[PDB]
RNA sequence: AGUUGGUGGGGUAAAGGCCUACCAAGGCGACGAUCCGUAACUGGUCUGAGAGGAUGAUCAGUCACACUGGAACUGAGACAC
RNA sequence: AAGCGCGCGUAGGUGGUUCAGCAAGUUGGAUGUGAAAUCCCCGGGCUCAACCUGGGAACUGCAUCCAAAACUACUGAGCUAGAGUACGGUAGAGGGUGGUGGAAUUUCCUGUGUAGCGGUGAAAUGCGUAGAUAUAGGAAGGAACACCAGUGGCGAAGGCGACCACCUGGACUGAUACUGACACUGAGGUGCGAAAGCGUGGGGAGCAAACAGGAUUAGAUACCCUGGUAGUCCACGCCGUAAACGAUGUCGACUAGCCGUUGGGAUCGAUCUUAGUGGCGCAGCUAACGCGAUAAGUCGACCGCCUGGGGAGUACGGC
RNA sequence: UUACCACGGAGUGAUUCAUGACUGGGGUGAAGUCGUAACAAGGUAGCCGUAGGGGAACCUGCGGCUGGAUC
RNA sequence: AGAAGGUGCGCCGGCUAGGGUGAAGGAUUUACUCCGUAAGCUCUGGCUGGUCGAAGAUACCAGGCCGCUGCGACUGUUUA
């Protein structure tokens, strides 16, 4: 019944990335917007736009580079059934730093690298590589 | 089992915003009227389980609506319980 | 059913149903009470990449016991190896 | 090996979207404690090692203060994308109580008529001159509802086909208006639940466990034939089981296409769009078969269940 | 002399061990006796629930499934 | 099932709680009426001492109980 909207966002991105599409549209929220922005800063997507009119729609344009999609493995970590939190010393590494893990901290939603840069841990949302 | 006229007079008696058929009170009143009306039908037809399923569904709907209304506003809850003449 | 709380009093080195006389009908329990079986606990030890699993010889800390069941005396301290 | 037969629902678990607050969870810091020994690092002594020994690190924990506010929790105010209500229509073996039809079987009575009927792989038992089968007319009674009929429909599942009246549940379909998260799942509990079976009382045409007789056979407590009782039917009550099966839990969101079909809508026989019901098939998945928008693909929420084969879904105990 | 109380008595229950004439199934055994139920259309298609019957595998009725061959 | 088994019980004081009847008074329907009554009489209790005997349900009165089995379901009837 959409008890996790972020998992729906990542599932939509993965499913339409596998299907060789160009734009993904979904209901938006101020958390999905932060996730989309942090992906944009990491070069995993082309662009994201938020619609107006009371029921905003968020649309994301994807990248392909070669014949294979740029995002090959995206996975949610902290679900509503588990709620995983980690400290600075325990922030997970995906592909030994070749990827990124999104972390929600009291300074906002950022990457694990920025998380150690500010020295603030938090909740591990998902891992992308 | 309700009629058009019966539903119209029920909603008129229980409307709260002059044209609201979705407020909890109207739905509770309609469900209570239907539950009270079907009793005499089930008195004679004891072997009709298939309709008794729908009756149970209406009872459950009324229960959930009353619980929501109690959670929201206690005064309207007590007033509705008083007018409908039901235990809880 | 002193069972749970209150009051007056007693008692203790000291709080306290610890005890007593009244007043009330309370307290605990599927977040496992009660009952049955088994067992001193910990620092630690052995295994394992780790997470875990098994386990409390030797050494150190605490507890309990001293043929079996009770009781008190003396004493700063014992219900006394 | 492993999805409860199917629903409803209690405790619990989880929660669409905006603001604002709070600081329980969360994060960072400081302080106290976390006995010594042991394990680890750098050393020092016994000719080396085991062994002893100095300092450190560790003891991943707990507690108290300070700070932050993204997420969860809590509080106040919102919103309409989830859920529901009001209004016209559509289809349907959905359920219950009565009444009424036609075909056919059987039994009884009566007319004509005379030597077979029936059944089989071939026979026999059985029925016939105490007049059978066939044939014509009349009467009684019970049960099932040809043709329509369909990969067709409805129902939570089990299941539901003659026609009509009365009572009654749900689903599809179109626009507007309304409520404003009222939702999902669900241990326990609560109900519904084929057939066979059980109790009391009716009814009894056909079929037919048990049973009798005739065949077949080495035997035949079977398959085949002739009969035939419970039962099958009705009312009320119980029983709780099935290869109760899609051997596939419920709910929600995404992912190329082609051919049908049942209800309903739109736009101009064509195109589009919903809710079902079928056939293929790209990715993907799988041990393979195969699944493939009605997933067994990509994901979330909750529940049930499995841990080699027998013994055994058995024994004992409870209900 | 009173109060408290150990040992010890009397009555009636619960639970748990061992054992018991005699009985019921199960498993494991070896060139035993009777049949041939399943696997092929296994020679009456097999299974599932329930009822009756029979030396035994099993047979028959009622409902169900395909995890059934020919077509 | 009164299963089985157990505890108390006499007499004299102290304190204490209830019921019935019932003057005076009050009311109005003024009379074979309603309420209600101090004392007296009468019937139920409670917790606290003391005291005698060998023994307080002291006499008469007044169930013995339990465990396995056969038969018949039971209450009833029958050979004056
Ligand atoms: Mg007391
Ligand atoms: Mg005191
Ligand atoms: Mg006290
Ligand atoms: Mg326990
Ligand atoms: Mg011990
Ligand atoms: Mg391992
Ligand atoms: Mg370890
Ligand atoms: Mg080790
Ligand atoms: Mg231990
Ligand atoms: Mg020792
Ligand atoms: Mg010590
Ligand atoms: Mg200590
Ligand atoms: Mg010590
Ligand atoms: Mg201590
Ligand atoms: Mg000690
Ligand atoms: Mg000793
Ligand atoms: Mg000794
Ligand atoms: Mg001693
Ligand atoms: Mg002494
Ligand atoms: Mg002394
Ligand atoms: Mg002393
Ligand atoms: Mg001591
Ligand atoms: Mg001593
Ligand atoms: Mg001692
Ligand atoms: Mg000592
Ligand atoms: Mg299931
Ligand atoms: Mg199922
Ligand atoms: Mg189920
Ligand atoms: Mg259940
Ligand atoms: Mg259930
Ligand atoms: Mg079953
Ligand atoms: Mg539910
Ligand atoms: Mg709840
Ligand atoms: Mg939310
Ligand atoms: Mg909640
Ligand atoms: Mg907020
Ligand atoms: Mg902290
Ligand atoms: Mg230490
Ligand atoms: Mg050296
Ligand atoms: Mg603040
Ligand atoms: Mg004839
Ligand atoms: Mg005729
Ligand atoms: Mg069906
Ligand atoms: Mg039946
Ligand atoms: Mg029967
Ligand atoms: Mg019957
Ligand atoms: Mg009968
Ligand atoms: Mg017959
Ligand atoms: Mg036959
Ligand atoms: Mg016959
Ligand atoms: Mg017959
Ligand atoms: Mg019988
Ligand atoms: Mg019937
Ligand atoms: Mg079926
Ligand atoms: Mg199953
Ligand atoms: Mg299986
Ligand atoms: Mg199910
Ligand atoms: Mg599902
Ligand atoms: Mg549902
Ligand atoms: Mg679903
Ligand atoms: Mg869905
Ligand atoms: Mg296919
Ligand atoms: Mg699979
Ligand atoms: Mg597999
Ligand atoms: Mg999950
Ligand atoms: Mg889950
Ligand atoms: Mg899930
Ligand atoms: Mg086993
Ligand atoms: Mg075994
Ligand atoms: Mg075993
Ligand atoms: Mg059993
Ligand atoms: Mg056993
Ligand atoms: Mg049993
Ligand atoms: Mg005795
Ligand atoms: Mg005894
Ligand atoms: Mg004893
Ligand atoms: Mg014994
Ligand atoms: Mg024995
Ligand atoms: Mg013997
Ligand atoms: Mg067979
Ligand atoms: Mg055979
Ligand atoms: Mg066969
Ligand atoms: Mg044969
Ligand atoms: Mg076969
Ligand atoms: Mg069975
Ligand atoms: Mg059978
Ligand atoms: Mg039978
Ligand atoms: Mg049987
Ligand atoms: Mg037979
Ligand atoms: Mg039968
Ligand atoms: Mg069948
Ligand atoms: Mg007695
Ligand atoms: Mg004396
Ligand atoms: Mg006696
Ligand atoms: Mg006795
Ligand atoms: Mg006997
Ligand atoms: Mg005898
Ligand atoms: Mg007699
Ligand atoms: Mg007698
Ligand atoms: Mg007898
Ligand atoms: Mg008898
Ligand atoms: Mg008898
Ligand atoms: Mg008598
Ligand atoms: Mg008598
Ligand atoms: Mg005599």
């Amino acid at each position: 019944s959409m008890q996790d909207p972020l998992a729906d966002m990542l599932t939509r991105i993965r499913n339409a990335q596998m299907a060789e599409k160009t734009v993904v549209s979904m209901p938006s929220s101020k958390l999905k917007a932060a996730v989309a922005k942090v992906l944009k800063d990491e070069g995993y997507i082309a662009d994201f736009q938020i619609s107006s009119e009371v029921k905003p729609q968020l649309s994301i344009e994807l990248k392909y580079f070669e014949g294979k999609p740029v995002i090959e493995e995206v996975k949610r970590i902290s679900r509503p059934g588990l709620r995983q939190y980690k400290s600075v010393e325990q922030l997970p590494k995906v592909r030994g730093g070749l990827g990124v893990s999104i972390v929600s901290t009291n300074k906002g939603v950022m990457t694990d690298r920025a998380a150690r840069a500010a020295g603030v841990g938090g909740e591990v949302l998902c891992t992308v590589f | 089992a309700l009629s058009v006229e019966e539903k119209a007079q029920i909603v008129n008696e229980y409307k709260q915003a002059e044209g609201d058929t979705g407020s909890p009170e109207v739905q509770v009143a309609l469900l209570s009227a239907n539950i009270n009306k079907l009793q005499d039908h089930f008195k004679a037809n004891g072997k009709d389980h298939h309709s008794r399923r729908g009756l149970i569904r209406m009872v459950n709907q009324r229960r959930k609506l009353l619980d929501y209304l109690k959670g929201k506003d206690v005064s309207r809850y007590t007033a509705l319980i008083g007018r409908l003449g039901l235990r809880r």
